[PDB]
Protein backbone atom coordinates (compact mmCIF):
# COMPACT_ATOMS: atom_id res chain seq x y z
CA UNK A 1 0.00 0.00 0.00
CA UNK A 2 2.85 2.39 1.01
CA UNK A 3 5.02 1.82 -2.02
CA UNK A 4 2.29 1.73 -5.08
CA UNK A 5 0.92 5.01 -3.00
CA UNK A 6 4.72 6.08 -3.73
CA UNK A 7 5.08 5.30 -7.32
CA UNK A 8 1.64 6.80 -8.52
CA UNK A 9 2.52 10.15 -7.08
CA UNK A 10 6.15 9.48 -8.83
CA UNK A 11 4.39 8.82 -12.18
CA UNK A 12 1.92 11.57 -11.78
CA UNK A 13 5.03 14.04 -10.81
CA UNK A 14 7.23 12.21 -13.96
CA UNK A 15 4.24 13.73 -16.27
CA UNK A 16 3.81 16.57 -14.96
CA UNK A 17 7.56 17.00 -15.09
CA UNK A 18 7.69 15.86 -19.17
CA UNK A 19 4.84 18.16 -20.36
CA UNK A 20 6.39 21.31 -18.69
CA UNK A 21 10.36 20.06 -20.36
CA UNK A 22 8.39 19.83 -23.53
CA UNK A 23 5.84 23.11 -22.89
CA UNK A 24 9.94 24.96 -22.17
CA UNK A 25 11.78 23.55 -24.78
CA UNK A 26 8.60 24.77 -27.32
CA UNK A 27 8.78 28.53 -25.95
CA UNK A 28 12.34 28.12 -26.90
CA UNK A 29 11.97 27.04 -30.27
CA UNK A 30 9.25 29.60 -30.30
CA UNK A 31 12.09 32.30 -29.85
CA UNK A 32 14.68 30.80 -31.45
CA UNK A 33 12.76 30.77 -35.11
CA UNK A 34 11.65 34.34 -34.01
CA UNK A 35 15.12 35.13 -34.12
CA UNK A 36 16.37 33.33 -37.49
CA UNK A 37 13.33 34.73 -38.93
CA UNK A 38 13.80 38.82 -38.47
CA UNK A 39 17.56 38.27 -38.13
CA UNK A 40 17.10 36.66 -41.75
CA UNK A 41 15.06 39.46 -42.96
CA UNK A 42 17.40 42.19 -41.70
CA UNK A 43 20.64 40.46 -43.52
CA UNK A 44 18.70 40.27 -46.88
CA UNK A 45 17.43 44.01 -46.72
CA UNK A 46 21.13 44.69 -45.86
CA UNK A 47 22.95 42.76 -48.26
CA UNK A 48 20.36 44.41 -51.08
CA UNK A 49 21.38 48.20 -49.43
CA UNK A 50 25.28 47.00 -49.67
CA UNK A 51 25.22 45.63 -53.27
CA UNK A 52 23.69 49.27 -54.58
CA UNK A 53 26.55 50.74 -52.00
CA UNK A 54 29.71 48.57 -53.58
CA UNK A 55 28.49 49.33 -56.81
CA UNK A 56 28.62 53.21 -56.07
CA UNK A 57 31.85 52.95 -53.99
CA UNK A 58 33.38 50.95 -57.08
CA UNK A 59 32.77 53.74 -59.48
CA UNK A 60 33.70 56.44 -57.46
CA UNK A 61 37.04 54.76 -56.68
CA UNK A 62 36.97 54.27 -60.86
CA UNK A 63 35.97 58.14 -61.28
CA UNK A 64 38.68 59.20 -58.85
CA UNK A 65 41.74 57.06 -60.51
CA UNK A 66 40.76 58.99 -63.75
CA UNK A 67 41.04 62.45 -62.30
CA UNK A 68 44.20 61.59 -60.38
CA UNK A 69 46.00 60.36 -63.08
CA UNK A 70 44.81 63.52 -64.78
CA UNK A 71 45.75 65.57 -62.08
CA UNK A 72 48.96 63.99 -62.25
CA UNK A 73 49.33 64.86 -66.02
CA UNK A 74 48.57 68.71 -65.98
CA UNK A 75 50.96 68.93 -62.66
CA UNK A 76 53.65 67.05 -64.93
CA UNK A 77 53.19 69.65 -67.59
CA UNK A 78 52.92 72.97 -65.29
CA UNK A 79 55.82 72.35 -63.56
CA UNK A 80 57.65 71.70 -67.17
CA UNK A 81 56.14 74.85 -67.96
CA UNK A 82 57.68 76.91 -65.10
CA UNK A 83 60.80 74.73 -65.69
CA UNK A 84 61.58 76.23 -68.79
CA UNK A 85 59.83 80.19 -68.29
CA UNK A 86 62.87 79.93 -65.37
CA UNK A 87 65.65 78.66 -68.11
CA UNK A 88 64.16 81.58 -69.94
CA UNK A 89 65.08 84.38 -66.81
CA UNK A 90 61.36 85.10 -67.54
CA UNK A 91 61.28 86.05 -63.64
CA UNK A 92 64.44 88.52 -63.31
CA UNK A 93 65.59 89.34 -67.19
CA UNK A 94 61.73 90.20 -68.71
CA UNK A 95 64.95 92.74 -70.22
CA UNK A 96 64.22 90.19 -73.64
CA UNK A 97 60.17 91.94 -74.01
CA UNK A 98 61.88 95.31 -74.75
CA UNK A 99 64.98 95.59 -77.09
CA UNK A 100 63.16 93.16 -79.29
CA UNK A 101 60.33 95.18 -80.74
CA UNK A 102 59.59 96.90 -84.04
CA UNK A 103 57.04 98.90 -85.64
CA UNK A 104 54.59 96.44 -86.65
CA UNK A 105 56.47 92.95 -85.51
CA UNK A 106 56.14 94.49 -82.18
CA UNK A 107 52.60 95.32 -82.45
CA UNK A 108 51.71 91.70 -83.06
CA UNK A 109 54.12 90.33 -80.58
CA UNK A 110 52.27 92.14 -77.75
CA UNK A 111 49.30 89.68 -78.37
CA UNK A 112 50.71 87.10 -78.61
CA UNK A 113 52.28 87.94 -75.27
CA UNK A 114 48.53 88.45 -74.59
CA UNK A 115 47.29 84.88 -75.76
CA UNK A 116 50.36 83.22 -73.72
CA UNK A 117 49.56 85.16 -70.69
CA UNK A 118 45.86 83.56 -71.19
CA UNK A 119 46.95 80.03 -72.21
CA UNK A 120 49.19 80.33 -68.96
CA UNK A 121 45.92 81.50 -66.83
CA UNK A 122 43.88 78.66 -68.62
CA UNK A 123 46.44 75.90 -67.59
CA UNK A 124 46.34 76.97 -64.14
CA UNK A 125 42.40 77.00 -63.70
CA UNK A 126 42.42 74.02 -65.69
CA UNK A 127 44.46 72.27 -62.77
CA UNK A 128 42.78 73.86 -59.74
CA UNK A 129 39.18 72.25 -61.17
CA UNK A 130 41.51 68.91 -60.88
CA UNK A 131 41.84 69.24 -57.37
CA UNK A 132 38.76 70.66 -56.34
CA UNK A 133 37.26 67.83 -58.08
CA UNK A 134 39.47 64.98 -56.52
CA UNK A 135 38.69 66.53 -53.34
CA UNK A 136 35.01 66.64 -53.63
CA UNK A 137 35.08 63.17 -54.87
CA UNK A 138 37.03 62.34 -52.20
CA UNK A 139 35.24 63.49 -49.44
CA UNK A 140 31.70 61.70 -51.07
CA UNK A 141 33.76 59.03 -51.04
CA UNK A 142 34.91 58.87 -47.48
CA UNK A 143 31.23 59.93 -46.55
CA UNK A 144 29.90 56.72 -49.02
CA UNK A 145 32.59 54.38 -46.99
CA UNK A 146 31.35 55.61 -43.75
CA UNK A 147 27.35 54.32 -44.66
CA UNK A 148 28.87 50.95 -46.01
CA UNK A 149 31.13 50.83 -42.60
CA UNK A 150 27.91 51.25 -40.57
CA UNK A 151 25.93 48.57 -42.96
CA UNK A 152 28.94 45.53 -42.43
CA UNK A 153 28.57 46.82 -38.47
CA UNK A 154 24.60 45.99 -38.68
CA UNK A 155 25.26 42.73 -41.33
CA UNK A 156 27.94 41.44 -38.47
CA UNK A 157 25.72 41.83 -35.57
CA UNK A 158 22.34 40.44 -37.32
CA UNK A 159 24.63 37.39 -38.45
CA UNK A 160 25.73 37.18 -34.79
CA UNK A 161 22.04 36.77 -33.72
CA UNK A 162 21.36 34.18 -36.73
CA UNK A 163 24.55 32.03 -35.49
CA UNK A 164 23.67 32.13 -32.04
CA UNK A 165 19.71 31.29 -32.98
CA UNK A 166 20.57 28.25 -34.93
CA UNK A 167 23.00 26.96 -32.58
CA UNK A 168 20.65 26.94 -29.96
CA UNK A 169 18.00 25.76 -32.32
CA UNK A 170 19.67 22.20 -33.14
CA UNK A 171 19.97 22.13 -29.33
CA UNK A 172 16.30 22.80 -28.75
CA UNK A 173 15.14 19.92 -31.58
CA UNK A 174 17.35 17.63 -30.02
CA UNK A 175 15.87 18.00 -26.85
CA UNK A 176 12.20 17.72 -28.43
CA UNK A 177 13.41 14.76 -30.37
CA UNK A 178 14.33 13.02 -26.98
CA UNK A 179 10.46 13.19 -25.22
CA UNK A 180 9.15 10.45 -27.87
CA UNK A 181 5.49 11.49 -28.00
CA UNK A 182 2.59 8.47 -28.28
CA UNK A 183 0.09 8.69 -31.03
CA UNK A 184 -2.98 10.08 -28.89
CA UNK A 185 -1.36 13.30 -27.63
CA UNK A 186 0.17 14.02 -31.12
CA UNK A 187 -3.41 13.64 -32.41
CA UNK A 188 -4.16 15.96 -28.82
CA UNK A 189 -1.84 18.69 -30.16
CA UNK A 190 -2.13 18.48 -34.21
CA UNK A 191 -5.89 18.84 -32.90
CA UNK A 192 -5.19 21.86 -30.45
CA UNK A 193 -2.17 23.40 -33.07
CA UNK A 194 -5.09 24.12 -35.51
CA UNK A 195 -7.76 25.50 -32.92
CA UNK A 196 -4.91 28.02 -31.82
CA UNK A 197 -4.41 28.96 -35.23
CA UNK A 198 -8.04 28.75 -36.09
CA UNK A 199 -7.94 32.12 -32.79
CA UNK A 200 -5.02 33.55 -34.22
CA UNK A 201 -6.63 34.45 -37.66
CA UNK A 202 -9.64 35.75 -36.03
CA UNK A 203 -7.83 38.02 -33.92
CA UNK A 204 -5.67 39.15 -36.96
CA UNK A 205 -9.17 39.54 -38.58
CA UNK A 206 -10.88 41.15 -36.04
CA UNK A 207 -8.02 43.77 -35.86
CA UNK A 208 -8.06 44.04 -39.69
CA UNK A 209 -11.74 44.58 -40.27
CA UNK A 210 -12.25 48.84 -39.64
CA UNK A 211 -9.58 48.73 -42.28
CA UNK A 212 -11.10 45.86 -44.51
CA UNK A 213 -14.56 47.48 -44.40
CA UNK A 214 -13.99 50.91 -45.25
CA UNK A 215 -11.04 49.64 -48.23
CA UNK A 216 -14.46 47.38 -49.45
CA UNK A 217 -17.00 50.38 -49.17
CA UNK A 218 -14.09 52.47 -50.67
CA UNK A 219 -13.72 49.92 -53.84
CA UNK A 220 -17.43 49.65 -54.66
CA UNK A 221 -17.79 53.13 -55.09
CA UNK A 222 -15.46 52.68 -57.80
CA UNK A 223 -17.45 49.62 -59.19
CA UNK A 224 -20.91 51.85 -58.82
CA UNK A 225 -19.06 55.19 -60.13
CA UNK A 226 -18.32 53.10 -63.63
CA UNK A 227 -22.26 52.30 -63.48
CA UNK A 228 -23.17 55.78 -63.43
CA UNK A 229 -20.72 55.57 -66.72
CA UNK A 230 -22.02 52.91 -68.48
CA UNK A 231 -25.65 53.43 -67.34
CA UNK A 232 -25.40 56.86 -68.71
CA UNK A 233 -23.38 56.23 -71.86
CA UNK A 234 -19.77 56.55 -71.11
CA UNK A 235 -16.71 55.22 -69.64
CA UNK A 236 -15.39 55.77 -66.26
CA UNK A 237 -10.83 54.76 -65.83
CA UNK A 238 -10.31 54.00 -62.73
CA UNK A 239 -6.70 55.15 -61.45
CA UNK A 240 -3.82 52.88 -60.95
CA UNK A 241 -4.74 52.94 -57.26
CA UNK A 242 -7.90 52.48 -57.34
CA UNK A 243 -7.47 49.34 -59.53
CA UNK A 244 -5.10 48.07 -56.72
CA UNK A 245 -7.85 48.67 -54.22
CA UNK A 246 -10.66 46.57 -55.90
CA UNK A 247 -7.79 43.80 -57.01
CA UNK A 248 -6.74 43.46 -52.70
CA UNK A 249 -10.26 43.47 -51.93
CA UNK A 250 -12.41 41.89 -54.57
CA UNK A 251 -11.40 38.59 -52.99
CA UNK A 252 -9.65 35.44 -55.03
CA UNK A 253 -12.84 34.33 -57.57
CA UNK A 254 -13.63 31.15 -59.29
CA UNK A 255 -11.16 28.62 -58.95
CA UNK A 256 -9.75 28.98 -62.79
CA UNK A 257 -6.13 28.26 -62.16
CA UNK A 258 -5.39 32.17 -62.17
CA UNK A 259 -3.24 32.79 -59.23
CA UNK A 260 0.96 32.28 -58.66
CA UNK A 261 2.40 29.33 -57.40
CA UNK A 262 3.42 30.37 -53.97
CA UNK A 263 6.34 28.19 -54.52
CA UNK A 264 7.22 25.15 -57.22
CA UNK A 265 8.61 21.99 -56.29
CA UNK A 266 6.92 18.13 -55.68
CA UNK A 267 3.41 18.19 -54.08
CA UNK A 268 4.38 16.15 -50.77
CA UNK A 269 0.95 16.45 -48.85
CA UNK A 270 -3.21 17.76 -50.73
CA UNK A 271 -5.77 19.06 -49.16
CA UNK A 272 -8.03 15.62 -47.64
CA UNK A 273 -5.37 13.09 -47.58
CA UNK A 274 -4.98 11.69 -44.00
CA UNK A 275 -2.67 13.15 -41.64
CA UNK A 276 -2.65 11.49 -38.71
CA UNK A 277 -5.22 9.26 -37.84
CA UNK A 278 -8.69 10.48 -38.95
CA UNK A 279 -7.20 13.87 -39.51
CA UNK A 280 -6.43 15.34 -42.76
CA UNK A 281 -4.49 18.02 -43.95
CA UNK A 282 -6.43 21.09 -44.48
CA UNK A 283 -3.60 22.43 -47.03
CA UNK A 284 -1.38 21.67 -49.25
CA UNK A 285 2.67 20.82 -48.87
CA UNK A 286 5.26 21.87 -51.67
CA UNK A 287 8.57 20.99 -51.38
CA UNK A 288 11.50 23.31 -52.06
CA UNK A 289 14.69 24.51 -50.94
CA UNK A 290 15.35 26.26 -47.59
CA UNK A 291 15.61 29.78 -48.13
CA UNK A 292 13.60 29.49 -51.64
CA UNK A 293 10.83 32.78 -51.87
CA UNK A 294 7.31 32.40 -50.97
CA UNK A 295 5.35 34.62 -53.57
CA UNK A 296 1.80 36.27 -52.57
CA UNK A 297 -0.23 34.21 -54.67
CA UNK A 298 -2.67 37.15 -55.40
CA UNK A 299 -2.82 41.35 -54.45
CA UNK A 300 -3.72 41.44 -51.04
CA UNK A 301 -2.68 42.64 -47.27
CA UNK A 302 -0.53 40.57 -44.70
CA UNK A 303 -2.78 40.29 -41.75
CA UNK A 304 -0.69 37.58 -39.40
CA UNK A 305 2.97 37.01 -39.64
CA UNK A 306 3.58 35.00 -36.08
CA UNK A 307 4.64 31.26 -34.86
CA UNK A 308 1.85 28.92 -33.93
CA UNK A 309 2.86 25.50 -32.82
CA UNK A 310 2.95 22.92 -35.72
CA UNK A 311 2.58 25.73 -38.41
CA UNK A 312 6.24 27.18 -37.59
CA UNK A 313 6.38 31.02 -39.05
CA UNK A 314 2.41 31.42 -40.29
CA UNK A 315 1.89 34.79 -43.28
CA UNK A 316 -1.76 35.13 -43.83
CA UNK A 317 -2.65 37.64 -46.28
CA UNK A 318 -6.27 39.07 -46.88
CA UNK A 319 -7.51 38.96 -50.02
CA UNK A 320 -10.84 40.70 -49.15
CA UNK A 321 -14.67 39.05 -49.24
CA UNK A 322 -13.52 37.05 -46.26
CA UNK A 323 -10.54 34.94 -48.63
CA UNK A 324 -7.35 34.45 -47.13
CA UNK A 325 -4.02 32.72 -48.47
CA UNK A 326 -1.92 31.42 -45.13
CA UNK A 327 1.82 30.42 -45.51
CA UNK A 328 3.56 28.21 -43.03
CA UNK A 329 6.57 26.38 -41.82
CA UNK A 330 8.72 29.68 -43.34
CA UNK A 331 12.48 30.26 -42.54
CA UNK A 332 11.49 33.98 -42.43
CA UNK A 333 8.82 36.59 -42.86
CA UNK A 334 9.83 39.15 -45.36
CA UNK A 335 7.09 41.65 -45.02
CA UNK A 336 5.07 42.99 -41.68
CA UNK A 337 1.37 43.18 -40.71
CA UNK A 338 -0.63 45.58 -42.70
CA UNK A 339 1.95 45.54 -45.31
CA UNK A 340 0.42 45.67 -49.24
CA UNK A 341 1.44 42.62 -50.86
CA UNK A 342 1.32 42.04 -55.22
CA UNK A 343 0.46 38.89 -56.90
CA UNK A 344 3.98 37.45 -57.01
CA UNK A 345 6.41 39.47 -54.44
CA UNK A 346 8.38 37.44 -51.87
CA UNK A 347 6.67 37.45 -48.96
CA UNK A 348 8.55 34.61 -46.51
CA UNK A 349 11.08 32.16 -47.37
CA UNK A 350 10.51 28.42 -47.29
CA UNK A 351 11.79 26.82 -44.02
CA UNK A 352 10.94 23.79 -41.66
CA UNK A 353 9.87 26.27 -38.84
CA UNK A 354 7.75 24.42 -35.96
CA UNK A 355 10.18 21.28 -36.19
CA UNK A 356 9.39 19.93 -39.78
CA UNK A 357 11.52 17.06 -41.06
CA UNK A 358 12.45 18.80 -43.95
CA UNK A 359 12.27 22.53 -45.72
CA UNK A 360 8.62 23.22 -47.83
CA UNK A 361 5.75 25.42 -47.76
CA UNK A 362 2.58 24.96 -45.59
CA UNK A 363 -0.21 26.47 -47.80
CA UNK A 364 -3.49 27.14 -47.38
CA UNK A 365 -6.62 28.86 -49.18
CA UNK A 366 -9.62 30.42 -46.62
CA UNK A 367 -12.98 31.24 -47.30
CA UNK A 368 -15.84 32.05 -45.28
CA UNK A 369 -13.40 31.27 -41.72
CA UNK A 370 -12.42 27.56 -44.15
CA UNK A 371 -10.06 25.91 -45.00
CA UNK A 372 -10.48 24.55 -48.76
CA UNK A 373 -8.55 22.86 -51.28
CA UNK A 374 -6.02 25.36 -52.74
CA UNK A 375 -5.07 23.36 -55.49
CA UNK A 376 -7.98 24.52 -58.53
CA UNK A 377 -6.50 28.71 -57.86
CA UNK A 378 -2.87 27.23 -59.03
CA UNK A 379 -1.87 28.06 -62.28
CA UNK A 380 1.14 30.46 -63.09
CA UNK B 1 47.49 99.98 -90.52
CA UNK B 2 44.91 98.37 -88.32
CA UNK B 3 45.75 94.33 -87.13
CA UNK B 4 42.96 92.06 -86.86
CA UNK B 5 42.85 88.36 -84.83
CA UNK B 6 40.99 85.81 -86.26
CA UNK B 7 38.99 82.82 -83.66
CA UNK B 8 41.42 80.43 -83.27
CA UNK B 9 39.09 77.83 -84.45
CA UNK B 10 39.30 78.26 -87.96
CA UNK B 11 40.17 75.05 -90.36
CA UNK B 12 42.10 75.85 -93.22
CA UNK B 13 39.32 75.97 -95.80
CA UNK B 14 37.17 78.79 -93.12
CA UNK B 15 40.96 80.80 -93.30
CA UNK B 16 40.84 80.71 -96.93
CA UNK B 17 37.26 82.00 -96.82
CA UNK B 18 38.07 85.40 -94.53
CA UNK B 19 41.13 86.20 -96.90
CA UNK B 20 38.99 85.79 -99.97
CA UNK B 21 36.63 87.56 -97.98
CA UNK B 22 38.52 90.70 -96.89
CA UNK B 23 40.08 90.77 -100.13
CA UNK B 24 37.80 94.48 -101.39
CA UNK B 25 36.23 95.45 -97.88
CA UNK B 26 35.62 99.03 -98.46
CA UNK B 27 38.78 101.25 -97.80
CA UNK B 28 41.37 98.20 -97.76
CA UNK B 29 44.31 98.12 -100.17
CA UNK B 30 45.90 94.79 -98.96
CA UNK B 31 45.58 92.45 -96.07
CA UNK B 32 48.68 90.09 -94.88
CA UNK B 33 48.42 86.70 -93.81
CA UNK B 34 50.53 84.83 -91.27
CA UNK B 35 49.64 81.09 -90.56
CA UNK B 36 49.53 80.03 -86.66
CA UNK B 37 52.30 77.71 -87.43
CA UNK B 38 54.21 81.25 -88.81
CA UNK B 39 52.74 83.19 -85.85
CA UNK B 40 54.26 81.00 -83.54
CA UNK B 41 57.46 80.93 -85.08
CA UNK B 42 57.74 84.53 -85.27
CA UNK B 43 57.11 84.58 -81.34
CA UNK B 44 60.08 81.98 -80.98
CA UNK B 45 62.46 83.87 -83.00
CA UNK B 46 61.72 87.23 -82.21
CA UNK B 47 59.86 87.55 -78.52
CA UNK B 48 63.25 86.75 -76.69
CA UNK B 49 60.77 84.02 -74.72
CA UNK B 50 61.93 81.47 -76.53
CA UNK B 51 59.54 78.54 -76.77
CA UNK B 52 57.37 79.38 -73.99
CA UNK B 53 54.45 79.27 -76.29
CA UNK B 54 55.17 75.75 -77.58
CA UNK B 55 55.45 74.59 -73.36
CA UNK B 56 51.43 74.47 -74.26
CA UNK B 57 49.90 71.56 -74.94
CA UNK B 58 47.73 73.84 -77.65
CA UNK B 59 48.58 76.44 -80.01
CA UNK B 60 47.56 79.75 -78.09
CA UNK B 61 47.75 81.47 -81.55
CA UNK B 62 45.13 82.28 -83.94
CA UNK B 63 45.93 83.34 -87.72
CA UNK B 64 46.03 86.92 -88.20
CA UNK B 65 45.69 89.64 -90.95
CA UNK B 66 47.31 93.25 -91.19
CA UNK B 67 44.46 95.71 -92.48
CA UNK B 68 46.61 98.43 -94.96
CA UNK B 69 44.09 100.87 -95.54
CA UNK B 70 44.07 102.71 -98.96
CA UNK B 71 46.05 105.91 -99.09
CA UNK B 72 42.51 107.98 -98.95
CA UNK B 73 41.39 106.21 -96.05
CA UNK B 74 44.43 106.73 -94.06
CA UNK B 75 42.38 109.99 -91.60
CA UNK B 76 41.03 109.08 -88.41
CA UNK B 77 37.70 109.09 -89.63
CA UNK B 78 38.48 106.44 -92.43
CA UNK B 79 40.26 104.43 -90.07
CA UNK B 80 37.35 104.01 -87.70
CA UNK B 81 34.88 103.69 -90.54
CA UNK B 82 36.84 100.60 -92.34
CA UNK B 83 37.92 99.61 -88.26
CA UNK B 84 33.01 99.26 -88.10
CA UNK B 85 32.89 97.33 -91.34
CA UNK B 86 35.31 94.48 -90.12
CA UNK B 87 33.03 94.14 -86.52
CA UNK B 88 30.45 93.03 -89.86
CA UNK B 89 32.29 90.04 -90.70
CA UNK B 90 31.44 87.49 -87.92
CA UNK B 91 34.76 85.57 -87.31
CA UNK B 92 37.13 87.98 -86.32
CA UNK B 93 38.12 88.33 -82.41
CA UNK B 94 40.05 91.30 -81.85
CA UNK B 95 40.90 94.41 -83.82
CA UNK B 96 44.17 96.80 -82.41
CA UNK B 97 45.38 100.40 -83.93
CA UNK C 1 79.82 85.30 -73.10
CA UNK C 2 79.30 83.09 -70.06
CA UNK C 3 78.01 80.29 -69.91
CA UNK C 4 74.63 79.04 -67.88
CA UNK C 5 74.41 75.47 -67.04
CA UNK C 6 71.42 73.60 -66.09
CA UNK C 7 71.62 70.29 -63.63
CA UNK C 8 69.88 66.97 -63.60
CA UNK C 9 67.64 67.68 -60.97
CA UNK C 10 68.82 64.07 -59.06
CA UNK C 11 71.76 65.35 -57.74
CA UNK C 12 72.06 65.90 -54.22
CA UNK C 13 74.04 68.87 -52.35
CA UNK C 14 77.71 67.24 -52.24
CA UNK C 15 77.52 66.19 -56.60
CA UNK C 16 75.99 69.48 -57.24
CA UNK C 17 79.17 71.01 -54.74
CA UNK C 18 81.22 68.21 -57.44
CA UNK C 19 79.85 69.64 -60.38
CA UNK C 20 80.07 73.12 -59.02
CA UNK C 21 84.40 72.11 -58.16
CA UNK C 22 84.52 70.72 -62.02
CA UNK C 23 83.44 73.99 -63.75
CA UNK C 24 85.45 76.44 -61.56
CA UNK C 25 88.95 74.11 -61.97
CA UNK C 26 88.28 73.88 -66.46
CA UNK C 27 90.58 76.29 -67.93
CA UNK C 28 89.98 79.63 -69.04
CA UNK C 29 87.06 80.02 -66.41
CA UNK C 30 87.54 82.54 -63.78
CA UNK C 31 84.41 81.92 -61.38
CA UNK C 32 81.09 79.98 -61.38
CA UNK C 33 77.97 81.39 -59.73
CA UNK C 34 75.79 78.05 -58.00
CA UNK C 35 72.11 78.14 -57.40
CA UNK C 36 70.42 75.56 -55.52
CA UNK C 37 67.64 73.78 -56.44
CA UNK C 38 66.11 75.25 -52.96
CA UNK C 39 67.82 79.05 -54.23
CA UNK C 40 66.67 78.85 -57.58
CA UNK C 41 63.26 78.28 -56.09
CA UNK C 42 63.25 81.21 -53.58
CA UNK C 43 64.22 83.55 -56.70
CA UNK C 44 61.10 82.38 -59.02
CA UNK C 45 58.72 82.47 -56.11
CA UNK C 46 59.36 86.14 -55.79
CA UNK C 47 58.25 86.37 -59.49
CA UNK C 48 54.13 87.35 -60.36
CA UNK C 49 54.53 85.14 -63.31
CA UNK C 50 52.13 82.10 -63.27
CA UNK C 51 49.92 83.25 -60.42
CA UNK C 52 48.36 80.56 -58.11
CA UNK C 53 50.73 77.72 -59.93
CA UNK C 54 53.60 77.06 -57.20
CA UNK C 55 50.93 76.13 -54.24
CA UNK C 56 49.64 73.56 -56.37
CA UNK C 57 53.21 71.77 -57.13
CA UNK C 58 54.05 69.48 -54.17
CA UNK C 59 57.57 69.46 -55.89
CA UNK C 60 60.18 71.96 -56.83
CA UNK C 61 60.10 72.02 -60.92
CA UNK C 62 63.31 73.89 -60.99
CA UNK C 63 67.02 72.36 -61.74
CA UNK C 64 69.99 74.05 -59.76
CA UNK C 65 71.80 76.42 -62.20
CA UNK C 66 75.67 77.26 -62.25
CA UNK C 67 77.07 80.83 -64.32
CA UNK C 68 80.27 79.72 -65.55
CA UNK C 69 82.10 83.11 -66.24
CA UNK C 70 84.80 82.68 -68.70
CA UNK C 71 88.18 84.53 -67.66
CA UNK C 72 88.58 87.76 -70.36
CA UNK C 73 91.00 86.20 -72.63
CA UNK C 74 88.74 83.27 -73.32
CA UNK C 75 85.66 84.95 -74.27
CA UNK C 76 86.15 85.01 -77.87
CA UNK C 77 84.63 82.36 -80.36
CA UNK C 78 86.30 79.12 -80.45
CA UNK C 79 87.21 79.67 -76.77
CA UNK C 80 83.68 79.74 -75.33
CA UNK C 81 83.13 76.63 -78.17
CA UNK C 82 86.08 74.58 -76.67
CA UNK C 83 84.95 75.69 -73.25
CA UNK C 84 81.03 74.28 -73.99
CA UNK C 85 82.34 70.95 -75.12
CA UNK C 86 84.33 70.16 -71.68
CA UNK C 87 81.41 71.43 -69.61
CA UNK C 88 78.81 69.48 -71.40
CA UNK C 89 81.10 66.66 -70.82
CA UNK C 90 80.84 66.93 -67.02
CA UNK C 91 78.19 64.04 -65.83
CA UNK C 92 75.10 65.79 -63.79
CA UNK C 93 74.87 68.92 -66.57
CA UNK C 94 71.39 68.64 -68.33
CA UNK C 95 71.25 71.99 -70.43
CA UNK C 96 74.31 74.31 -71.43
CA UNK C 97 73.12 77.88 -72.65
CA UNK C 98 75.51 80.33 -74.53
CA UNK C 99 75.19 83.92 -74.19
CA UNK C 100 72.08 85.55 -75.90
CA UNK C 101 74.01 88.00 -77.44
Amino acid sequence: LKSIQADIAAKERAVRQKQQQRASLLAQLKKQEEAISEATRKLRETQNTLNQLNKQIDEMNASIAKLEQQKAAQERSLAAQLDAAFRQGEHTGIQLILSGEESQRGQRLQAYFGYLNQARQETIAQLKQTREEVAMQRAELEEKQSEQQTLLYEQRAQQAKLTQALNERKKTLAGLESSIQQGQQQLSELRANESRLRNSIARAEAAAKARAEREAREAQAVRDRQKEATRKGTTYKPTESEKSLMSRTGGLGAPRGQAFWPVRGPTLHRYGEQLQGELRWKGMVIGASEGTEVKAIADGRVILADWLQGYGLVVVVEHGKGDMSLYGYNQSALVSVGSQVRAGQPIALVGSSGGQGRPSLYFEIRRQGQAVNPQPWLGR
Amino acid sequence: QITVYLQKTLDDDAAAGVVAQLQAEQGVEKVNYLSREDALGEFRNWSGFGGALDMLEENPLPAVAVVIPKLDFQGTESLNTLRDRITQINGIDEVRM
